[PDB]
């Protein structure tokens, strides 16, 4: 399969701070990696998508970057509301395979 | 704005098998790949399988020998028969879509939509 | 004038995989197979009817048009009477086909560099098919005197394999969409004429 790590198994911070979490593959994924968001008791959403792209209905204060096995998800103002779970996962190959979820207080 | 619910068994029996039901409102399954995941309580997200409108159908190896996945265009809706239950699966269920875009190949879930729970055990 | 939707079924895009191949209803309009023949992007165009030029002028009382993806390798076993992996255990038209197949090369779209995963071929069948035959169980193939029980094991099989379609491949290994018409004739009031 694939392996992706996460590199901030938890984090914390105030309000209107910028944050960044690290999503490392096992194997070259070209952009084809996208984050999520789950509060809790929720349904995970769809914030990024192609790594690089913010999609539609999503406030612009989150951004992504990289590329080959290394990307980057970033919250550039945190809010009250950004309290979440978040995953990277790649849809490069079978089976597909989920982040094991960074904490965000 | 696709209004998708589950609706399955909330307890199964060991060693039977189980069933759950995906329903889209205001959805068009008519292009979209649809696909179903897994939370266990307190764990990561896991794939379990996706299908196409057709009956192109696509699992996780590690789950490829139990599962079933069947869609009925008409009633619009999704079936997802697990066999082989183990108190491994004790875990919410999603059921997501494929966003659009593509040519030949899956892109990111996008409607997850709120998920169930199935309890596994005696 | 209202004209038959073959945009859809040519322009579309996603094709199913070549085991669960797409049959779409053709009728109650009229078609306009010119611009399907005259369109020179085709790869393939081969007819078992009536000659390309003439069937503009034949019409018929149905049209199912069956889509999929496959190999440019297996593209002749789409043909009345022929034998082989696809056209015994995934797709194969009967001797007596009335109607003709289009199909042209697509790496440009349903390859990945990485290779792509999601068309999948009936690998193995404990049997052939019968004509227009669509069947997608897959139950695990015993291939072996033990019963595999429902579980994969020693010459226990998942019957269905994924093609590496890479855009590098050779034209053998490339990805074409394949299109089937079969114009059929029953008792009934012909609809789609020229
Ligand atoms: C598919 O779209 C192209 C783009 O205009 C068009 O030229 C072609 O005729 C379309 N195919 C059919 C079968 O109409």
């Amino acid at each position: 399969d694939i392996q992706m790590t996460q590199s901030p198994s938890s984090l914390s911070a105030s309000v209107g701070d910028r944050v960044t979490i690290t999503c490392q593959a096992s194997q070259d994924i070209t952009n084809y990696l996208n984050w999520y968001q789950q509060k809790p008791g929720k349904a995970p959403k769809l914030l990024i998508y192609d790594a690089s792209n913010l999609e539609t209905g999503v406030p612009s204060r989150f951004s992504g970057s990289g590329s080959g096995t290394d990307f980057t998800f970033t919250i550039s103002s945190l809010q009250p509301e950004d309290i979440a779970t978040y995953y990277c996962q790649q849809y490069d190959n079978i089976p597909f395979t989920f982040g094991l979820g960074t904490k965000v207080d | 704005q696709v209004q998708l619910q589950e609706s399955g068994p909330g307890l199964v029996k060991p060693s039977e098998t189980l069933s759950l039901t995906c329903t889209v409102s205001g959805g068009s399954i008519s292009s979209y790949y649809w696909s179903w995941i897994r939370q266990p309580p307190g764990k990561g997200l896991e794939w379990i399988g996706y299908i196409y409108y057709s009956g192109s159908t696509n699992y996780n190896p590690s789950l490829r020998s139990r599962v079933t996945i069947s869609v009925d265009t008409s009633k619009n809706q999704f079936s997802l028969k697990l066999s082989s239950v183990t108190a491994a699966d004790t875990a919410v269920y999603y059921c997501a879509r494929d966003r659009g875009y593509s040519s030949g190949w899956t892109d990111g879930f996008d409607i997850w939509g709120q998920g169930t729970m199935v309890t596994v055990s005696s | 004038t209202n004209l038959c939707p073959f945009g859809e079924v040519f322009n579309a895009t996603r094709f199913a995989s070549v085991y669960a191949w797409n049959r779409k209803r053709i009728s109650n309009c009229v078609a306009d197979y010119s611009v399907l023949y005259n369109s020179a992007s085709f790869s393939t165009f081969k007819c078992y009817g009536v000659s390309p030029t003439k069937l503009n002028d034949l019409c018929f009382t149905n049209v199912y048009a069956d889509s999929f993806v496959i190999r440019g390798d297996e593209v002749r076993q789409i043909a009345p009477g022929q034998t082989g992996k696809i056209a015994d255990y995934n797709y194969k038209l009967p001797d007596d086909f009335t109607g003709c197949v289009i199909a042209w090369n697509s790496n440009n779209l349903d390859s990945k560099v990485g290779g792509n995963y999601n068309y999948l071929y009936r690998l193995f069948r404990k049997s052939n098919l019968k004509p227009f035959e669509r069947d997608i169980s897959t139950e695990i193939y015993q291939a072996g005197s033990t019963p595999c029980n429902g579980v994969e094991g020693f010459n226990c099989y998942f019957p269905l394999q994924s093609y590496g379609f890479q855009p590098t491949n050779g034209v053998g290994y490339q990805p074409y969409r394949v299109v089937v018409l079969s114009f059929e004739l029953l008792h009934a009031p012909a609809t789609v004429c020229g």
